[PDB]
RNA sequence: GCGAAACCACAGCCUGGGGGGCCAGGCAAAAUCAGC
RNA sequence: UUGAGAAGCUCAGACGAGUAGGCAGGCGUGGAGGUUUGUGACGAAGCCUUGGGCGUGAGCCUGGGUCGAACAGCCUCUAGUGCAGAUCUUGGUGGAAGUAGC
RNA sequence: ACCAUCUAGUAGCUGGUUC
RNA sequence: GUACGUGAAAUUGCUGAAAGGGAAGCAUUGGAAAUCAGUCUUACCUGGGUGAGAUCAGUAGUCUCUCGAGACUAUGCA
């Protein structure tokens, strides 16, 4: 888990993680407090996917 | 030298309008896009359904 | 100059909270059997103008700047001057794609839009 | 650079001009005292010098584990515990830029720093750790010629149930 | 200048309006407050003076189920428990709150029979009382309106105070022993310049 | 734990007040072995609080802390009079407060 | 039909209901909050007790008038009865209630009443609507060792 | 098994003092039924 | 030094309960003319809200949910324009109660 | 006796009279 | 889903969390739980070098207005 911080770009991020030997990156997406999509990069030109949560549930919940 | 005040005033704010909607037009942020009332409550009722 | 209130808590119409039919919007009493007209100690209180606010900060959000009804995109081309003490609220009926070009708009006046998060789920 | 924008909020000329700040007269250089609060409460320590508004301290580094600090002179116990030399210490190498903090500063951090992390261990730097150990050299042999002082600094002080601290004697 | 967790407060010797009233600013206070010999607790006025005072209490009593009058407690503890009912506002959240801080007993318990017993040097009989004056003992008054377990406290007690008669001299006899090791250690008689 | 305790142990006491109207914005404080309104003199300034406990755990901890000065003397007997950022609650009539030595004059 | 639990998942539960039932409401209620939370099959052996007085329900709210017996202390309460009309319709409610998970696949031994609810209807006497879930006793699963 | 209606400021303990409510007191545990 | 909506701006003092009564400024509702190069199927009006904001107040602005075709600010004109009450009118629903009772 | 109509018979008066 | 556009209040049942010693109701000051908002995201400002040109050209043309004021098309980008 790397919390994304100031200024840096979904497409200098998957050339400058596939370096350190990563496979595939998730990015959690939120807005006014509640998480509505997820897109997920494939590294490093792979195939990448933006699909949106819905209905989401905590464990506790 | 009340009318030449104001002109000077706003050149003051109109250069700080491009000159700060040039830098924001040159950043990468993210896309304001619409949601549709239409469109979510028809994803809630098919999915339940699914 | 630090905003303030004079008070906090609203003011509230005399058994509004007993009874259904009695709004809860202030409604000075009209007897004089009353025990709030004569202002017995222990019941509520009453709007006065001893409660009015700064005259210079009146009428400010919390943060400082005023608000403004921004209903259109050129509503708030006329905030370019007064950036630092308005607020571009914009209005509730504005369309979810009308209001995505006033925030892209305002941000480049510098302008507080105060609610510029409705409708426009980002990525 | 740009002419002024809206509204001259201009402030008016402030007659606010404070003049030289003058400590307490129990605050004398050399002299013992008490550490009241932060994390080296209750040690007491030994003042170098006044600084403008707080001192300039060190409990012999040896004795308690106290390095150089500052303490604001208010949350300081002034003592009348018999006092020392301080005239073979040059306190006036400390000033009000020595105890700045190192400035943050935002070096560049090429940004990709975002994925690996690096630390400097703010570790204290040489000049510190040698410092340290020549000012307590040069006060060490004067608490030694006083008897129960080099064993009353490592101690802390700690009021007891059963005593009350105005009417007691500082 | 206590502010014990606890406190035991012997009562012989005490007034009763003027200990209830002491006692009663100090479960306000937050302690934890315990009477023990509240039976030798004392009156102003002579033995028929609050007795005529109480025998009055007792013809009081409601007139609709009279199981449902005024409870008219005859022990010497719930004497002095009324006298501490009154003091505080034990209709609110923090009078019946206080009143279980405190535990008003007679004779004395053995859980607090080997604990110390201060005294309130504003309430005594001794001090507050001119000398040869009338004063009534609550535990030997009580006794003549019903609090039927006299003979057995006097008794109980009795055999106490022997007890702790033995224990006190063995307690002497232990700081005898150090009364010399006090003055044996020498650094004493040569740094007693430091007040002690 | 005789090696710590650099506060005096007080307690609470009520709420400034009349005989009918309590004014909960200063309160007043019964410091240890303060007996006079000229013993007060010596506490006037330092800045005492109230630590409790709650059951909830916020910050890797679960107690809380409301702090306040001492702003008067109060009376004949040594209780003060004090003033908190957050007014006290109601219900902590005749509970222990800490009066830390500090700012410290002396 | 919108339904007023958040169970009766797809998963291990199944519904039924019962509209304009021509029944009182102050009794097919304390029936019902008598039968709510138990098993199903109990339930059976339990309310036929009531079709032939071997078990009272209690009355607990609208107790009015309602003349004490002596296996009403089973669950505490002084005053019950034996109504017959509300627990005929209740037998034909649950009849639905097994054969919707017969449909449905389920398995029926661990099988509970986990939501029942009575509310009135549009007046014509006071008659009832009626739904119900029966749903499994969603069981646990022992936790892996360790690690 | 069917099934009202009157009525409905909110109400429900006693003593004393200016009544159910005020002041000071006595006290105060759920939930109900039969006489009264 | 720009603070000329001279119906604005600015400086200084005193004052502040209020009955019958007198005076003044405003808030809100349905329609009418003018105006906003006005808002709206990317969701208008309404409605609900343990959300936020303003005004001393009448009130207004707004986020979320619901919903589905219209609607509002400003300057004027106009009135079938504001409800706690009338043993008020109509409608709906309660406690008494599954009691009285058949 | 009842039914419409003049009638929106009759107050010195009883209740109510809306930001 | 014809008990059908939107579906307020009274009022009823279930679920969740609380409170309740022969009165609640509300006002004021705060505790505990829940939850919400705040731009703080980043922006700002200061030199050199490298490249781009335009309102620059010891520069050539068009049009609309009024010598030059804007809009341009070249070409260089000194």
């Amino acid at each position: 888990f790397r919390k994304r911080t100031g200024d840096i770009e979904v497409h200098e991020i998957a050339e400058a993680a596939a370096k350190r030997g990563y496979t595939d990156l998730l990015v959690l997406n939120e807005d006014r407090k509640k998480t509505n999509a997820l897109t997920l990069v494939h590294l490093p030109n792979g195939p990448s996917f933006y699909f949106t949560l819905s209905n989401l549930q905590t464990a506790k919940e | 030298g009340r009318q030449i005040h104001r002109c000077k005033q706003r050149l003051t704010r109109l250069t700080q309008y491009l000159l700060k909607a040039r830098r924001l037009a040159l950043k990468h942020q993210p896309a304001l896009i619409p949601i549709k009332p239409k469109q979510a409550h028809r994803e809630a009722s098919r999915e339940r359904k699914a | 100059v630090n905003i303030i209130k004079k008070r906090t808590k609203p003011f509230k119409r005399h058994q509004s909270d007993r009874f259904k039919r009695v709004g809860e919007s202030w409604r000075k009493p009209r007897g004089i059997d009353s025990c709030v007209r004569r202002r017995f100690r222990g019941t509520i209180s009453m709007p006065k103008i001893g409660y009015g606010n700064n005259k210079k900060t009146r009428y400010c959000m919390p943060n400082g700047l005023k608000a403004f009804l921004v209903r259109n995109v050129s509503d708030v081309e006329l905030l370019l001057m007064h950036n630092k003490t308005y607020a571009a609220e914009i209005a509730g009926n504005v369309s979810a794609r009308k209001r995505v070009e006033i925030v892209e708009k305002a941000r480049a006046l510098g302008v507080k839009v105060t609610n510029a998060g409705a409708k426009v789920r980002s990525q | 650079k740009y002419y002024p924008a809206y509204r001259e909020n201009v402030p008016k000329k402030a007659r606010k001009a404070v003049r030289p700040t003058k400590l307490r007269a129990s605050l004398a250089p050399g002299t013992v005292c008490i550490l009241l609060a932060g994390r080296f409460r209750g040690k007491r320590v030994v003042v170098l010098s006044q600084l403008e508004d707080t001192l300039v301290v060190t409990g012999p580094y040896k004795v308690n584990g106290v390095p150089i600090r500052r303490v604001n002179h208010r949350y300081v116990i002034a003592t009348s515990a018999p006092k020392i030399d301080v005239s073979g210490v040059s306190v006036e190498k400390f000033t009000k830029a020595y105890f700045a903090k190192q400035k943050r500063s935002g070096p560049v951090k090429k940004d990709e720093a975002f994925f690996a992390e690096n630390a400097p261990k703010n570790a204290l730097p040489a000049e510190r750790i040698a410092d340290q150990k020549a000012v307590d050299a040069k006060l060490l042999p004067a608490i030694k010629a006083i008897p129960n002082m080099k064993e009353y600094l490592a101690a802390s002080f700690a009021l007891s149930n059963g005593d009350r601290p105005h009417l007691m004697k500082f | 200048s206590e502010f014990q967790k606890v406190v035991v407060i012997d009562a012989k010797g005490h007034l009763l309006g003027r200990l209830a009233s002491v006692v009663a600013k100090q479960l306000l206070g937050g302690q934890k407050v315990v009477v023990v010999r509240c039976e030798e607790l004392n009156i102003s006025g002579h033995f028929f003076r609050n007795k005529l005072k109480y025998l009055a209490y007792l013809r009081k009593a409601c007139r609709y189920n009279p199981s449902r009058g005024a409870f008219h407690f005859r022990a010497p503890s719930r004497i002095f428990q009324k006298a501490v009912r009154g003091m505080l506002p034990h209709k609110t959240a923090r009078g019946q709150a206080a009143l279980e801080h405190l535990q008003a007993v007679e004779g004395i318990p053995p859980p607090f029979d080997k604990q110390k017993r201060v005294v309130v040097p504003a309430a005594l009989r001794v001090l507050r009382l001119k000398p040869g004056r009338k004063y009534c003992t609550v535990g030997r008054l009580s006794s003549e309106v019903g609090w039927k377990y006299n003979d057995i406290v006097a008794k109980l007690e009795e055999r106490r105070k022997v007890k702790s008669a033995a224990f006190y001299q063995a307690k002497l006899a232990k700081q005898k022993k150090i009364a010399s090791a006090k003055e044996a250690s020498p650094v004493n008689q040569k740094l007693s310049q430091f007040g002690y | 734990a005789q090696g710590h305790r650099l506060y005096v142990k007080a307690k609470h006491l009520s709420f400034q007040r009349s005989k009918h109207v309590i004014h909960p914005g200063t309160s007043i404080v019964k410091i240890e072995g303060c007996d006079s309104k000229e013993e007060a003199q010596f506490y006037l300034g330092k800045r005492v609080c109230y630590v409790y406990k709650s059951s909830k755990a916020v910050r890797g901890s679960k107690i809380r802390v409301i702090w306040g000065t001492i702003a008067r003397p109060h009376g004949n007997s040594g209780a003060v009079r004090a003033r908190f950022v957050h007014n006290l609650p109601a219900k902590t009539f005749g509970s222990s407060l800490r009066v830390m030595l500090y700012p410290s004059n002396i | 039909v919108r339904y007023s639990a958040s169970p009766a998942l797809e998963t291990k539960c199944a519904k039924a209901r019962g509209a304009y039932l021509r029944t009182h409401f102050k009794n097919s209620r304390e029936v019902a909050f008598t039968i709510n939370g138990m098993s199903l099959k109990k339930a059976f052996i339990f309310l036929d007790n009531v079709k032939e007085h071997k078990q009272a329900v209690p009355f607990r709210r609208f107790n009015g008038g309602v003349g004490r017996t002596a296996q009403g202390k089973e669950f505490g309460v002084t005053q019950a009865r034996w109504p017959v009309k509300s627990v005929k319709f209740f037998y034909d409610l649950l009849k639905n209630a097994e054969a919707n998970a017969e449909a449905k696949g389920l398995d029926m031994d661990k099988l509970i009443i986990k939501h029942v609810q009575v509310n009135a209807a549009p007046k014509q006497s006071s008659p009832s609507h009626i739904e119900i879930i029966v749903a499994e006793e969603e069981e646990a699963v022992p936790k892996a060792n360790d690690t």
